[PDB]
């Protein structure tokens, strides 16, 4: 879908 | 000479491209992609 | 709704990519439908002094 942010990957992958 | 305009429709494509190659989705589900990596960060600014 | 320009946060937020800190972590939050709602209460409240 829409771009990601390298910010929100860290925070997605995290969990 | 590789050219690139300032149109923001084909910057976009360019970099969801360079996204999806660099951050595939494959990876992102098994949990192989480190965000931590420089060229992963460097991928925020680029070609906006 | 319309928003600003992406370069001036990718000039000024994200200018060094080597720390991070509360409005580089926020500028990648994506609202949902209740927060939209509250975009609204905020906007109706400010056209309506008092």
């Amino acid at each position: 879908g829409p771009l990601l942010s390298v910010f929100a990957l860290q925070e997605i992958m995290q969990k | 000479k590789i050219v690139v305009t300032d149109d923001a429709k084909k910057r976009y494509k360019i970099r969801l491209q360079r996204f999806r190659t660099h951050v595939p989705k494959i990876k992102v589900l098994k949990k192989l992609i480190d965000p931590n990596r420089m060229t992963v960060r460097n991928l925020e600014n680029q070609f906006v | 709704y319309i928003a600003p320009n992406p370069r001036i946060s990718s000039i000024t937020l994200t200018q060094r990519i080597t720390t991070t800190g509360p409005f580089a972590i926020l500028t990648g939050s994506t609202p949902t439908a209740q927060q939209l709602n509250d975009v609204r209460k905020i906007y109706l409240a400010l056209m309506f002094p008092g």
